């Protein structure tokens, strides 16, 4: 077909497949440039077709997952520091703006003495 | 103690490749391999070692043949 | 009988196989329609015949497998707040209750006071 | 081919390669069934004859595990009431025992405080 | 062709897959050795064009977000320890730096009195 | 070829890979003599070609490290003993005697007296 909705992200080593829709949720974001019929884009695996992104697969979850369904789902053992930059480098300006709250949050509480 | 002969076995396959290294015939190394055993000698601090058996492989090579041809030449 | 009792759900890019009863727990779930030959299904579908969603791949443990064996299986790294969202898109009312209290039961100890 | 000792289960997609007798230690079990070569077995991918077995393949792993050293390995990533579950489909007695047994020591220190 | 702006590596059995550029932060490193296109030393080619080194495939995590990212990215439950053994390996000096400093940084809570 | 300089380790279902030279750092441990290519002990193979280890994973991680760079591997909670436990299965002996130091090293701390 001359276009899919669903795009083909091979993300540092781990495919991800996921809708153009979910990519393209606030257009800043670095993910919607990908999703863009136009000319500039050509870095793809030839046989299948999956954009090549240079970034570590473990962290993309959150940044997906908030493109997917707006809010910050990070696995315990995941760095919340390496979704954090992992999600500056997608320019997805919202998720930054969380993630520092939830690492203040995190950091406040822990060191909190009573 | 960490004395064994292993440190020997090592000496060997890093000296072998870098004889073929001056032999000009490398295709038949492998830089992952290479690195790795020089990195555990001198993990377990026997570079002065190392360094010193370095010092007399490229001296053997360069006085044993290098000079002789540049003397033929 | 030109039908099968087994799918294959590619979600998130994962393959899961499941068969067509497993998914019928909550008829009104989400996969239950795609567990039919309705008229407004046809379109998703892969080469291979398995029904391409667009969801996440990981969180999809727990909500399959509640369909198997009515059970919840959160992997332990695995964060609460993160399947109850899974859940609520694939409309499991009765499975979106019980994290509901996981999550309220993790404060009970984590939100608690010496 | 007289026969192959050699079988090919599917399990929830991923396939576990194993052999009979692996699958025949314990008398009552689900598994123990499979092996028959009587005329009651229709799940066979006949493409290459792999029976189909619609569960989740990560938690088959102790299953198959203990089924050829009787000791219950786990990779802690994966849930401790999940394999109970798993096994339990199975009917792997010893096992399902241990497991509780597994669940009764994680849980009886988890539920202590000095 | 005869280049590529992709390289595959197999640490330790693990999948990686990362821009040449993203092997150069550090051209005294192991990995940028091994980015170089020099036929002077074979390597260590695996079959799928991945290059095999044989260290950890999981502390290298932190190794390759510096060299993507410029800052410490460890998995909570990872160890400090863990990925300065391998820091040192691969020869990039700068996260070995900073890291000995999340070490002294560590202790000076987890060796501090009341 | 005729051979390959490194193996394929399948310990307890995971998987493990390293060049020959790396499991003999103690020539007297378990890993060493499979290690070795000699037929008249020679144990069976997956068909990945990788040796089949029936053993615990999950703490295999302190043992082959120290093995590739000779120093305590440690996971954030991974049990003192599990170790200790393990190295004791794999014979290379140094590493026993260390963990023996920690052990103790902890409880110097651990049961110490204010």
């Amino acid at each position: 077909g001359s276009v899919s909705k669903w795009v083909r992200l091979n993300v540092g080593g781990t495919y991800f497949l996921t809708t153009r829709q979910t990519l393209c949720r606030d257009p800043k974001s670095f993910l919607y440039r990908l999703c863009q019929a136009d000319p500039d884009l050509d870095s793809d695996k030839d046989e299948t077709g999956a954009y090549l992104i240079d970034r570590d697969p473990t962290y993309f979850g959150p940044v997906l997952n908030y493109l997917r369904h707006g809010k910050l789902v990070i696995n315990k053992d995941l760095a919340e520091e390496g979704v954090l930059e992992e999600a500056e480098f997608y320019n997805i300006t919202s998720l930054i703006k969380l993630v520092k709250d939830k690492i203040r949050e995190r950091d406040s509480k822990t060191s909190q003495v009573p | 103690t960490m004395d064994e002969k292993y440190v020997n076995s090592i000496w060997d396959l890093l000296k072998n490749a870098i004889q073929e290294i001056q032999r000009k015939n490398n295709s038949g190394l492998s830089f992952e391999e290479l690195y790795r055993n020089a990195y555990t000698m001198v993990l377990h601090k026997h570079g002065e070692k190392l360094y010193t058996g370095l010092r007399e492989v490229v001296t053997e090579h360069l006085i044993n043949k290098v000079r002789e041809d540049v003397l033929n030449s």
